[PDB]
RNA sequence: CGCGACCUCAGAUCAGACGUGGCGACCCGCUGAAUUUAAGCAUAUUAGUCAGCGGAGGAAAAGAAACUAACCAGGAUUCCCUCAGUAACGGCGAGUGAACAGGGAAGAGCCCAGCGCCGAAUCCCCGCCCCGCGGGGCGCGGGACAUGUGGCGUACGGAAGACCCGCUCCCCGGCGCCGCUCGUGGGGGGCCCAAGUCCUUCUGAUCGAGGCCCAGCCCGUGGACGGUGUGAGGCCGGUAGCGGCCCCCGGCGCGCGCCCGGGUCUUCCCGGAGUCGGGUUGCUUGGGAAUGCAGCCCAAAGCGGGUGGUAAACUCCAUCUAAGGCUAAAUACCGGCACGAGACCGAUAGUCAACAAGUACCGUAAGGGAAAGUUGAAAAGAACUUUGAAGAGAGAGUUCAAGAGGGCGUGAAACCGUUAAGAGGUAAACGGGUGGGGUCCGCGCAGUCCGCCCGGAGGAUUCAACCCGGCGGCGGGUCCGGCCGUGUCGGCGGCCCGGCGGAUCUUUCCCGCCCCCGGGGUCGGCGGGGGACCGUCCCCCGGACCGGCGACCGGCCGCCGC
RNA sequence: GGCGACGUCGGCUACCCACCCGACCCGUCUUGAAACACGGACCAAGGAGUCUAACACGUGCGCGAGUCGGGGGCUCGCACGAAAGCCGCCGUGGCGCAAUGAAGGUGAAGGCCGGCGCGCUCGCCGGCCGAGGUGGGAUCCCGAGGCCUCUCCAGUCCGCCGAGGGGCACCACCGGCCCGUCUCGCCCGCCGCGCCGGGGAGGUGGAGCACGAGCGCACGUGUUAGGACCCGAAAGAUGGU
RNA sequence: GACCUGGGUAUAGGGGCGAAAGACUAAUCGAACCAUCUAGUAGCUGGUUCCCUCCGAAGUUUCCCUCAGGAUAGCUGGCG
RNA sequence: GUGGAGCCGCCGCAGGUGCAGAUCUUGGUGGUAGUAGCAAAUAUUCAAACGAGAACUUUGAAGGCCGAAGUGGAGAAGGG
């Protein structure tokens, strides 16, 4: 059954497989179904953007992605704190809130909280009958527009510093070498025991 | 060219509403112009024919200036039969012979109280599109 | 079929009896009963390869090849020779660029846009469309497909402002956007040069949308005309010229015949 | 003993409600084989599928971490692309085989028990009337439940009370209704462009040809269908943010009904058990020193517990808060009620069925289950005369055709009948070479060469030869007017009123940051926003060579036409 | 050069007949068919290498150290449009550009000249360069010489050209480098002096480097998983009458 | 006479029933019938559909629960 | 020649694309062939009738068999 030289394959349908099969000859059927559903959605709603809510700044898990930036899910909540605003207010003025998600940096913590309130500088409200609670004039001189599109802040902004230009010194260019990561992880998996080696000479007495 | 997805084009469909049609839309299919004078009193063009009108009859075997009154209208078998058009049989007994009214034409209307509302009406909303071009 | 000749419950007779081994169908009483079931001989049977409805219908072309197909189909519409040889009667009309225009997209009533066609003596291609008016042959006069036709000029345009009424009930033609063009109606069968007819909104974006060779377009990222690989073409020049005729040989011209 | 309160209970054709059954395409729970592959075959595989059993819905299931991670941390579920035919499992053989990252679709969150405060502030039924539709309510009185605990506030993201301080009186459904509806909502019915005008063919036109200079006519209508045959115009109708007519949808404003949140400080409260886990046994998974599941035994604790992918002890840390509950979209649909389309099949095909098809018929029964379309435009479907008792004829008649005569269009081959031509002891038939006969074909018939040039003869024209008059081309011409190729610069000319880039350059520039004792030091960079500069394509003058399919002009030679 | 019609001229086909010669009935497995091997009475229609997944190589095309939108999104509420076009601050990802070890991990540049530390077989500093070298090697270059009507006064050209040069791809070979290891010897370093790091010289194992050729699409062939070229069992299991 | 028989009634598929023969269990019995998994599997038979042109074999070696089979090497064409 | 409404060249594309065989499937027809056969239970004959038509239908006469555990008279089951 193999023959002269070539690939040894295992190919996966030794277990019935055409009882279930999924031909996508819908997929154009349904890509201008779910179009429907967000001109008739987005319009049916209000001036309020599509694509839901402010996410914030979020920074990835992997050691592979951590160098990158990604909408997250919602601030969680110490942003809402550190800018001042109220949790059940703040998903119907259009925040998301997640409160399960933790903050362990202040780096990040004030990377959403100038992100916020600039959210919040560039909304405008409605109030209800014109009293105006809190709520300034005509409405922004007008709407300006009637839906945003795609995210509201531009939620990538994978930002890079210039660091344009330097003159190399004298410590620069003499150490920071190969051999400061030979002896990095010689203190890695030789810490421990010479942890151990020190109670040696405690004992020795 | 048609655009309205909801309405067909295919051929082995618009037969089977065709030759199995009820019989009151049965009437509308079955319909006959008026003649070059008529249609410009009544300013209407085509009507669905009717019992005791007169007509001439155009493209057949029996062709032309033979005006007469129509006699039964089997809307079953899309057929008309008219007061000269006939034909001897074998025996020597004469029967009326078919023809389509779409090869037929009114000559003098027949009118009551529901056909002045169907010459109203048919002839109000021509005028309707000469005032679109306002 | 979905499943034809199986829904049956038949098994082969098996023993002598003077039968051939296909499978029999079973019972008695009526016609159908001893018959030869299922198998691709047999009258009632299930066909050889059921054909599946997950065939690779639907094939890829790389973005490249298809901008380079359709600057390909485009200059061909200029030759006055391609496209008075693919079919289309250019005969007594003027320059090949046919240029109209911005006026000709106010046309809301086709009573204009023919004598348009007719101006312009494209309307000798339309007549030649009205003859091809014929009757499909084979056995397509029942798949609701039955009238065929010789397709006609293609007018490209861009902001509609009421040619896509007042052209779409003359048959043949076809009327396609300047920004979003089509190879398979630029070429219809594959065979290069259909005729054309353009309006100054769409003749000038060109420049900006497919570019030149001098930069790239602006209205597609990642894209520049492509390079021609024959600079000077026509070798009937290029092999009357004097570089080749110093370095030739000389022709040679005696027949030399078979000897007896 | 008799009466009574309860507790566990019965009985009823008590009053009022409820559940079973059907379908099962998709979904959920459980039970679940063998053929097959391994070239044999026990593990494995086929497969956690087929069958069986039960549950529902327009979706179901799933769900707001007892998570994934181990770095600069992500953040409910579901689905698709990738992860990946990879880790891992396996007579480590055959073969099976995830998930996290990451990009997308959609993105909605919440409730309770418990610990506590409020004098059950809770609910059902019954009767009356408020007053309103086709009914549901707050009132008014009477029977229950319930203290073995109803309702408000409350949920782990913290909460509660007392302070203190600074802002604010809302929201909620309905109501007859008036104005919009987004394709302008949905459903329903009746309407809306233009030729039969002339000739002509046919049995019949929908065919052929014609319609002066406006192209016979209408085109937002030339999709399709029937109509005696091929129809934009003869008719249904196609086109149109076309109209009018009827019924129903979500969203005005009087009379309803509920109706104080916020930040710090102080104190107080803070959680689901035969459950978690361990021992063993079966199934299962890629889960491998047991991933999930289930049985039986042992059975927890509170700085406790779960997890951290090699058994274990110690030691830190990371994350999470279980044994209680609901929840829209993204998703699945070979059953159905409707639809639309097809580089489909076209009566031995396509479903089993184009037709009185799950029908005739068979089997005791489960169950198996067909063959079968076409006269013609119109039945005009043969009146009538004649032989026969009739079946059937022969005449006559209809129609374009009975060479379409009631399973009747086209009518093939095998096979059969007769006529005709030929032939006959090695069965016939075949291959090769002729001969003889015939049917017919052309040839067409001692009647076949045909076109150029030239010399004769009659016969009748008219350009040529020459030239001006002529509109048009070809060929080289000074590129003189307009041309474009690649360049140097300049005018940066528009850069600060070009276009686009560049991990070029810019702490004296523009606010909001951190650092530093009501303000400063750029005090270094941040987020942001300029403008200086490089590289490349846009107007101008100068410079390059051919003025090339980039062409008009005049000038010339040499054509050509009238 | 010569000869002839109203029945005569030329000609065959799937026409018939006669004759001479050669001639056993096809399909099929098989060393061996006409076989006393088997299937075939005769016609009509149906009837058997398919479609997907995967890999290989061949070839065609586009782009090329890159490539590819396949998954989403945008573009009136449009027949053909279930198309086509666009995105790129949607390149996440896939395959490729880097290999090797069980693994922790490590991870592919030389050539010359000057000179120096005891030029110790061992070693080091400054510069130019830069994929090393031997042999073949199509092509290209130089080319002595040869080439024309009288002997000198010369030119682009052409024509063979002995030798000699720069030598593409590829082949044989020697040399180097990376990684795993093995043997042998000293040297150097210090986010902090150790059962630490880095190293050199020879020998070997590698699916490697030594100036990259890949990706996507399409087609053909081959080999497998799929009812898998069509038709064929004795059986097996589940649920029923 | 351990006799013959109508009707009623009981037992069902690895089950029933048997004065035993592997009989009988709806013309079927050393495991019934029907539908499904199922188009189960076969190294074994039968078949395999147009013409011309060009090239044109092998039944041998090694290994296999191998001997009617495959692998491999050979012979062969196609592409260069 | 019959027949009465469709069809084909060329350039590309796409297949359910070609039959002499499968004890092939389905439909059709032959040689056999006017042949095997229409032979279990004894057996029919004459005239008249209605009839276009008489060995077989009816009527009569005669000769027969079944022969009371019937080739007789009535039923249950089954058939409709
Ligand atoms: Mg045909
Ligand atoms: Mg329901
Ligand atoms: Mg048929
Ligand atoms: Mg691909
Ligand atoms: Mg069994």
């Amino acid at each position: 059954a193999p023959s002269r030289n070539g690939m040894v394959l295992k190919p996966h349908f030794h277990k019935d497989w055409q009882r279930r099969v999924a031909t996508w000859f819908n997929q154009p059927a349904r890509k201008i179904r779910r179009r429907k559903a967000r001109q008739a959605k987005a319009r049916r709603i209000a001036p309020r953007p599509a694509s839901g809510p402010i996410r914030p700044i979020v920074r990835c898990p992997t050691v592979r992605y951590h160098t990158k930036v990604r909408a997250g899910r919602g601030f969680s909540l110490e942003e809402l704190r550190v800018a001042g605003i109220h949790k059940k207010v703040a998903r119907t003025i259009g925040i998301s809130v997640d409160p399960r998600r933790r903050n362990k940096s202040t780096e990040s913590l004030q990377a959403n909280v100038q992100r916020l309130k600039e959210y919040r500088s560039k909304l405008i409200l409605f109030p209800r009958k014109p009293s105006a609670p809190k709520k300034g004039d005509s409405s922004a001189e007008e709407l300006k527009l009637a839906t945003q599109l795609t995210g509201p802040v531009m939620p990538v902004r994978n930002v890079y510093k210039k660091e344009k230009a330097r003159v190399i010194t004298e410590e620069e260019k003499n150490f920071k070498a190969f051999a400061s990561l030979r002896m990095a992880r010689a203190n890695a998996r030789l810490f421990g025991i010479r942890a151990k080696r020190a109670k040696e000479a405690a004992e020795q007495d | 060219m048609k655009f309205n997805p909801f309405v067909t084009s295919d051929r082995s469909k618009n037969r089977k509403r065709h030759f199995n049609a009820p019989s009151h839309i049965r009437r509308k299919i079955m319909s006959s112009p008026l003649s070059k004078e008529l249609r410009q009193k009544y300013n209407v063009r085509s009507m669905p024919i009717r019992k005791d009108d007169e007509v001439q009859v155009v493209r057949g075997h029996y062709k032309g200036q033979q005006i007469g009154k129509v006699v039964q209208v089997y809307r079953k078998k899309y057929v008309i039969y008219i007061e000269r058009v006939q034909r001897e049989k074998a025996n020597g007994t004469t029967v009326h012979v078919g023809i389509h009214p779409s090869k037929v034409v009114i000559t003098r209307l027949k009118l009551d109280k529901d056909r002045k509302k169907i010459l109203e009406r048919k002839a109000k909303s021509r005028q309707v599109g000469k005032e679109k071009g306002k | 079929s979905e499943l034809a000749g199986h829904q049956t419950s038949a098994e082969s007779w098996g023993t002598g009896r003077a039968v051939a081994r296909i499978p029999r169908v079973r019972g008695g009483g009526t016609h159908r009963s001893g018959q030869g079931a299922f198998g691709n001989m047999c009258r009632g049977g299930r066909m050889f390869a059921p054909t599946k409805t997950w065939r690779r219908w639907h094939r890829r072309v790389n973005t490249t090849q298809k901008r380079y197909a359709i600057c390909s189909a485009l200059a061909a519409s200029a030759l006055p020779a391609l496209v008075m040889s693919k079919g289309h009667r250019i005969e007594e009309v003027p320059e090949l660029p046919l240029v109209v225009e911005d006026k000709v997209e106010g046309y809301k009533k086709t009573k204009e846009a023919v004598l348009l066609l007719k101006k312009l003596k494209a309307w000798n291609d339309i007549k030649k469309v009205y003859a091809s008016q014929r009757m499909r042959a084979g056995k397509g006069k029942m798949r609701n497909r039955r009238r065929i036709q010789r397709r006609g000029p293609c007018i490209i345009y861009n902001e509609d402002n009421g040619i896509i009424k007042a052209f779409r009930n003359i048959p043949g033609i076809t009327l396609l956007n300047v920004s979003k063009l089509n190879i398979l109606k630029l070429a219809p069968g594959g065979h290069v040069g259909r005729f054309c007819i353009w309006t100054e909104s769409a003749f000038r974006k060109l420049d900006e949308l497919y570019g030149t060779w001098r930069k790239a377009a602006s209205l597609k990222s990642n894209y520049n005309l492509p390079m021609h690989k024959m600079i000077n073409t026509d070798l009937s020049r290029i092999l009357k010229s004097p570089e080749i005729q110093r370095a030739l040989r000389a022709p040679r011209k005696k027949i030399h015949r078979r000897v007896l």
